């Protein structure tokens, strides 16, 4: 079960915690999206799809930085939908590709702000995503940790459209 | 005012390398990422290379990856793109541009002079320079055109300005481009009434920096 | 990668009309596609950063809009410098790439080539070699037709051609054809023709000089 961040980071079989480095918009007005749409970014595959089918599953999420500031929104997983980090645990869909296959994830965001400025701390870490990997053959239970890197501080629109 | 100053120009034959100069003005360096872009001649654009704003974060693409490194200093000001490996002709328009790089979302805002790239075969060459020789009978009292072809010149900066610039009339621009591999010419076009095809004459001024070749050719009608 | 892929040709505007440009991306880049101006030979400006935000000193005549794989840029009015080529990119997914870039083209009255030949190459004779220049001047529209003879024999690779962009004051283009002949080649045949088909030729009329006329 291996894998490989479009950045051309990759982590090896068995587990680990990498860094992505995902773009976003510079300016996002009352709740438009503020999406990252990861499904161009993360691609894991299979090893040995005659025996060995993997299942991945999103464990759990977490967030960190301007977001837990004033942020708010939802998270998409294979045609559903989910708030921000999961309470529950998500089901699980089937890697059976000896070939390329983009990550189906996404991280909706959206303003609880009133009147602020910048957003989105830079450089910083926006939210973590841990793959849960499972099998058909083996107990075989990881964690690959993906880490959401913020590339722009995104403006919130400044004053006005106020009235006495 | 920004502005991105480029030096280091240079013919290199396979197999070379260059150092690629760029400065800055008009801003604080430490605070703005930089990238290096190629523009092919009014063809396809390029994305060459990343440098982050300190210097850890460095990427290439798949066609410079292995053949490229960079490096900038904050108090120096000044970039540097060390190339070398050189394959796959790459004849492009090089060119530093202020990327808005990590911890700001890609922008290539401001862009400054630009340097240019040649990777050929050949070495620096002068050009040959002769001018048009005008008819008096096609002009019919009429118009007659006529210009300065300059010919065989390796590589390709040109000026246009004709004789001591009191040629108002006349030529102002001509980028002719190519040939197969014999060598490059380009030209421009005076076209005025017949009264100088009666009696007046001229002379056109043409230049080649890496040639260093200055050329004041002078037209006489052909009888 | 991530193939940005934009109409290979430009777009027919006059002035006073709006401008529309694609620009469309195989994979799904998320968003924040770019679009700058570059002029002839000149630097590319930052003009719609994210295909939907506008940049200092660009004017308000600008926007754009797109998302998915599917962008746009668009002129509200055409002035006369506004016209060049037009740059669209993606950076959402590495190797981040650009577009093919699209030419800007006024539409204008039709104004055939005036064309005229020269044999005026005897200093270099002694080199060895001929260079006749067939020259057309200032015509309208910017695709032309040149064919060469020699002795009414077609010919394919001893000649060429090159033009020039559009101006800003009249809007036109320039075209000159180099025929280049050994001495020995050269001075073996008489008639060299340099024919031209163009839309603002309704005939093709050829000109040619004789070896020995002035």
């Amino acid at each position: 079960f291996a894998c490989k961040t479009a950045n051309g980071t990759a982590i090896p079989i068995g587990g680990g915690s990498a860094n992505v480095y995902v773009n976003l918009a510079p300016a996002v007005n009352v709740g438009q999206n503020l999406v990252v749409d990861l499904s161009t970014q993360i691609f894991c595959h299979n090893d040995y799809p005659e025996t060995i089918t993997d299942y991945v599953t999103l464990q759990r999420g977490a967030a960190y930085g301007g977001v837990l500031s004033s942020f708010s929104g939802t998270v998409k997983y294979n045609g559903s939908s989910y708030p921000f980090p999961t309470t529950s645990e998500t089901p699980r869909v089937v890697y059976n590709s000896r070939t390329d296959k983009p990550w189906p994830v996404a991280l909706y965001l959206t303003p609880v702000s009133s009147a602020g400025g910048v957003a989105i701390k830079a450089g910083s870490l926006i939210a973590v995503l841990i793959l849960r990997q499972t099998n058909n053959y083996n107990s075989d239970d990881f964690q690959f940790v993906w880490n959401i890197y913020a590339n722009n501080d995104v403006v919130v629109p400044t004053g006005g459209c106020d009235v006495s | 005012e920004v502005k991105l100053v480029e030096s280091g120009e240079g013919l290199v034959k396979p197999g070379g390398s260059l150092k690629l100069s760029c400065a800055a003005s008009g801003f604080t360096f430490s605070s703005y990422a930089m990238s290096w872009v190629r523009q092919t001649p009014e063809k396809r654009l390029d994305w060459v290379a990343y440098i982050s704003s300190g210097g850890d974060h460095i990427y290439y693409a798949d066609t410079v990856k292995g053949r490229f490194t960079i490096s900038r200093d904050n108090a120096r000001n000044t970039l540097y793109l060390q190339m070398s490996s050189l394959k796959s002709e790459d004849t492009a328009m090089y060119y530093c541009t202020r990327d808005t790089g990590y911890y700001v979302s890609r922008y290539f805002d401001v862009w400054g002079t630009g340097t240019t790239v040649t990777v050929s075969s050949a070495s620096t060459k002068g050009p040959s320079v002769f001018p048009l020789a005008p008819s008096s009978k096609s002009t019919s009292g009429g118009t007659a055109a006529l210009g300065c072809l300059v010919k065989d010149y390796f590589p390709e900066p040109v000026t246009v300005s004709w004789n001591s610039g009191a040629l108002t009339s006349g030529v102002h621009t001509f980028p002719a481009v190519l040939q197969s591999s014999g060598l490059y010419s380009l030209s421009s076009v005076v076209t005025v009434p017949s009264s100088s095809l009666g009696t007046q004459t001229y002379i056109c001024n043409v230049n080649h920096k890496p040639s260093n070749t200055k050329v004041d050719k002078k037209v006489e009608p052909k009888s | 990668d991530i193939v940005m892929t934009q109409s290979q040709k430009f777009m027919s505007t006059s002035v006073g009309d709006r401008v529309s440009v694609t620009c469309k991306a195989s994979q799904n880049v998320v968003t924040n596609v770019a679009w700058y101006q570059q002029k002839s030979g000149q630097s590319p400006k930052v003009v719609i950063y994210s295909a939907s935000f506008r940049s200092s000193g660009v004017p308000d005549r600008f926007t754009g809009s797109g998302s998915g794989t599917d962008f746009t840029l668009t002129i509200s009015n055409v002035q006369s410098e506004d016209l060049a080529e037009y740059f669209c990119h993606q950076y959402n997914s590495h190797p981040l790439t650009f577009g093919g870039g699209t030419k800007l083209e006024i539409k204008r009255t039709v104004a055939a080539p005036s064309v005229f030949i020269f044999p005026p190459s005897d200093e270099q004779l002694k080199s060895g070699t001929a260079s006749v220049v067939c020259l057309l001047n200032n015509f309208y529209p910017r695709e032309a037709k040149v064919q060469w003879k020699v002795d009414n024999a077609l010919q394919s690779g001893n000649s060429q051609e090159s033009v020039t962009e559009q101006d800003s004051k009249d809007s036109t283009y320039s075209l000159s054809s180099t025929l280049t002949l050994s001495k020995a080649d050269y001075e073996k045949h008489k008639v060299y023709a340099c024919e031209v088909t163009h839309q603002g030729l309704s005939s093709p009329v050829t000109k040619s000089f004789n070896r020995g006329e002035c």
